[PDB]
């Protein structure tokens, strides 16, 4: 390994939130953030479902709104097309201008307990949710309508698109399903009962996860390395090690072989898949326990929110841009 | 004239904003709305002081009535709500939910 | 002209309805003022549908520009609260409301 | 005595104030209850302070509107002016007109426990406001401020001006007032313990009351008579034998000799009070205990509160006026 320069990396900004004056404050830290694709902008979610968006490095705020009734609980994902952006609850979707102006707003009977969405063959036309539930909807982006409803025996954690959709179910295997048909090409065992993470690009899925859900007996624990799977040869590959315990994973966006490696105590691990022998480590200093990451389309911003309710932006201090 | 148009759009916001009483998006367009009533008509000063300004009144409606493509910021009370929204965007929500009351 | 008087007259009734916030001749002014607002732009017809009326608003807002002695009704959704009370003492409430606010 | 022919006696109107769909219905059955002396207005106070004023004998709802915060507790007493309606509470006075068009208010500090007010000797440009309490205060009702604040040894549930200021004190004697000096020219011994009713013309005053206020041993009791008193001759005069239990009474203000007795049943005699021995008796309905009772300027209508929250007039099927 070896470490990072400080004129390299340096915490850029942070924002509480919820923070104690919000009205989500009482129950809980984010529950999702997400780097959008433009506006320089980073999402965060709440758990009651408030959405605050905050601009560039130092994460001026920008718009905040709530985007399903509040006792449908978390904001479990977002989604960003050009005309604005998609919010998931577990009983309902949104999409509204980043303005926070509505675009349309889809509460469907199927909607039980959806957890996450993706894009599909369709580009930026159309999304496949699912969730906690043996039914998965497909949306029109464009009319704002469900246009299919679809049945599945797996239930889902995640959903991504890349060259495939992969799909991690709730008992730690990841579907790769046609993103055409809907239809398994192949189940891959990734962790024993959870996956905490999913990213994938072209050529790559990896995982974080563990072996048990929490019990009274025994507390979720989080393996010591990150699952890879080849997707272009559809095969698994070798796991990187990753002692501290592997919590978050993200694909780099510019350099295409290598993953972005985060542990609960902020620990980074940059590390080629190919071989992780050389890898960067760096450190961040949350408050809490680190909960939730994301890394922006230019790979310069990195994001970490953690259990205490501070989202914090790292990155180079040498003037960062999140996209284009 | 333009006091004609200015007193119509009047129209419209009094009748769309607190009435008595579906979907998720009416409630944010509901918000939004009042929140614009109140950028308008609701300005304080530091320590609270009603700013009083017929200017003030003229020029947001005047941008109104142009659907001007100046954003403003729209915040609720309590500071959990923020909107950044052009004048634009807000005559269309205006003119749409007062043409839905109407059916 | 006539739509110039009526525009000002929308201007103080909008500033002086749904503020943030001492003796109690206040409570019942601000009362009468917000009821009258639900009088001239919230009417609604037997099972609640909205009536949209242009020519209400205007009628409405013509007899307080002209301080008519004319008496109207207004009531409380609940009930409890009941006003008859004309255009003209409603007028005189307006100036004074909103002059206060100057102040 | 002679009973009543029901062709000049019989049930014009009732109204339930406040009825069970009214905020202050928990609160209580109605506080107190005064004929206007314009515009055929009946007013009926509540617990929590509201007014609401009924036309004619029918009680059509007029107006009504709430005269104190609501946490100053029961609308005492009505006073009626030219420009408008006096409301008193034990912690301000208010006026308005009988549009609930709002005229003055005032909460002054030494209003503590207010629960009686008169005129005085400048008819009805002031006002003696006075209750449990050792401050009594004068009101300049065209000004609407306190222009006086008074010491008092004695507190007071009643004051009316005729003759005199005559001045109910909370244990069961009155004291008759100069109008102009406010001081006492006479005490007279009505009652042992309490007041519950008192009304004077220009030549009497009449009181009802008990030998003792409610205890867990003993529930206050009612006298079975009225007490009167010679305003013109300042001297005591025969109680007026009343074995129904005396209630309420009202000064009739036509027949001027004559006064208007009723029991908690409902009961009524009309007594001549310089000869007892030739009485109308008649019977109203109420539903609960009668708690209130008023008569209007005319003589011809009569208003009686019960327990149940029910306000009843009565009076001849022939066309009466209340003032006029």
């Amino acid at each position: 390994p070896h470490m990072m320069d400080s004129r390299d990396w340096t915490q850029l900004g942070c924002v509480a939130y919820p923070s104690p004056i919000h009205p989500d404050y009482h129950a809980g830290p984010a529950s999702t953030i997400a780097f959008d694709n433009q506006d320089e902008l980073l999402w965060i979610g709440t758990q009651k479902g408030f959405a605050g968006s905050f601009i560039g490095r130092e994460l001026k705020r920008f718009t905040a709104f709530r985007i399903h009734p509040e006792t449908d609980g978390p904001l479990r994902q977002f989604l960003f097309v050009d005309k604005g952006v998609i919010f998931l609850g577990s009983r309902s979707v949104y999409m509204a201008a980043r303005s926070g102006v509505p675009i349309w707003s889809i509460r469907h009977e199927s909607m039980q307990d959806l957890r996450a969405m993706s894009f599909t063959s369709k580009g930026t036309s159309e999304i496949l949710v699912a969730g906690w539930q043996n039914k998965m909807l497909v949306i029109d982006v464009n009319k704002g309508e469900v246009v299919k409803e679809l049945p599945t025996q797996d239930q889902y954690s995640f959903l991504k698109m890349s060259r495939y959709i992969c799909a991690a179910t709730n008992k730690g295997t990841v579907n790769i399903l046609d993103p055409i048909t809907f239809t398994i090409k192949k189940q891959w065992q990734a962790h024993g009962a959870f996956i905490n993470d999913l990213d994938t690009s072209n050529d790559f899925i990896v995982t974080c996860g563990g072996s048990h859900r929490q019990t009274h007996n025994t507390p979720a624990i989080l393996d010591p390395y990150v699952k890879v799977f080849d997707l272009k040869n559809m095969s698994a590959m070798n796991p990187v090690p990753f002692a501290p315990l592997a919590a978050h994973v993200r694909m780099h966006p510019r350099m295409l072989t290598t993953a972005i490696v985060v542990n609960q105590a902020g620990q980074i691990h940059v590390t080629d898949l190919l071989n992780p022998s050389n890898s960067q480590v760096c450190y961040t200093q949350p408050q809490g326990v680190v909960l939730h990451f994301d890394v922006s389309r230019t790979g310069e911003g990195k994001a970490l929110a953690d259990n205490k309710h501070n989202t914090y932006v790292w990155g180079s201090p040498n003037k960062i841009q999140f996209t284009e | 004239l333009e006091n004609g148009r200015i007193a119509r759009l009047m129209f419209k916001l009094s009748v769309v904003n607190e009435r008595g009483d579906h979907n998720w998006s009416e409630t944010g367009e509901r918000l939004l709305l009042k929140l614009f009533r109140d950028y308008v008509f609701h300005q304080v000063d530091a320590d609270g002081k009603a700013r009083l300004d017929t200017n003030h009144y003229l020029n947001c409606l005047s941008k109104l009535d142009a659907s001007s493509e100046e954003q403003i910021l729209l915040t609720s009370r309590d500071n959990a709500t923020v909107f950044v929204v052009s004048y634009r965007s807000i005559r269309q929500m205006l003119d749409r939910a007062y043409g839905e009351l109407g059916k």
